[PDB]
């Protein structure tokens, strides 16, 4: 897991 | 039954083509357009920060195209938000490493970077020669297997749609989507007599993890550096 990718991925799903 | 599998193949390949970032013919045609020794020296003269910023911007962009890829895969938007995130978190960077091999020229050992092709030496300012060399060897190994577009499209779908990812809520919903993709890919590989290519793939996990670590490191320390 990685928070930095989590952030990028959360943004892109919206 | 065959026509549905062939329809799913074409569906995954369509989803891939629309989200590929660059067309393959564009990357292949631009192979002649190569950075001069001067343009190489320009990149080598940049700050470690400025060169990592650019590369992290391209990694981030690349991960956003994989999210667009996943969004267009049938059944993926039906999944709950948690599962979508768990799959993309665990899969996205390895789909980027795999997508990168298209922009690698095995003839001269050069990669497409910001409008022209250059070698490992284009990245001296990252101070990460071992990491650079490994991503080059990886791209070289996939290039040498001549992965078609269809193969990349189906394989990268299976990197993403994996029911073994710790933290999934609807495991059974993911297995149904994974199995359908395995059927489809299996039929494609049999038709093409390419059954054996997945035995010959170099491992990608460690490299993807490092690339994710470096991207995070630059998000964490942005305030220690200029905008
Ligand atoms: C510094 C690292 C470790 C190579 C990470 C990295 C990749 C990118 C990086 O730049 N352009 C790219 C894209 C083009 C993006 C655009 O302009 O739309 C081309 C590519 O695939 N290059 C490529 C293919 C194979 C290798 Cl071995 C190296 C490269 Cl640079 C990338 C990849 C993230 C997608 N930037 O930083």
């Amino acid at each position: 897991t990685n928070m930095g990718l989590e952030a990028i991925i959360r943004k892109a799903l919206m | 039954s065959l026509t549905e599998i062939e329809h799913l193949v074409q569906s995954v390949c369509k989803s891939y083509r629309e989200t590929c970032q660059l067309r393959l013919e564009d990357l292949l045609r631009q192979r002649s357009n190569i950075f001069s020794r001067e343009e190489v020296t320009g990149y080598q003269r940049k700050s470690m920060w400025e060169m990592w910023e650019r590369c992290a911007h391209h990694l981030t962009e690349a991960i956003q195209y994989v999210v667009e890829f996943a969004k267009r895969l049938s059944g993926f938007m039906e999944l709950c938000q948690n599962d979508q995130i768990v799959l993309l978190k665990a899969g996205a960077m390895e789909v980027v490493l795999v997508r990168m091999c298209r922009a690698y020229n095995a003839d001269n050992r050069t990669v497409f970077f910001e409008g022209k092709y250059g070698g490992m030496e284009l990245f001296r300012a990252l101070g990460c020669s071992e990491l650079i060399s490994s991503i080059f060897d990886f791209s070289h190994s996939l290039s040498a297997l001549h992965f078609s577009e269809d193969e990349i499209a189906l394989y990268t779908a299976l990197v993403l749609i994996n029911a073994h990812r710790p933290g999934l809520q609807e495991k059974r919903k993911v297995e149904q989507l994974q199995y359908n993709l395995e059927l489809a890919f299996h039929h494609h590989l049999c038709k093409t007599h390419r059954q054996s290519i997945l035995a010959k793939l170099p491992p990608a996990g460690k490299l993807a993890s490092l690339c994710s670590q470096h991207v995070e490191r630059l998000q964490i320390f942005q305030h220690l550096h200029p905008i």
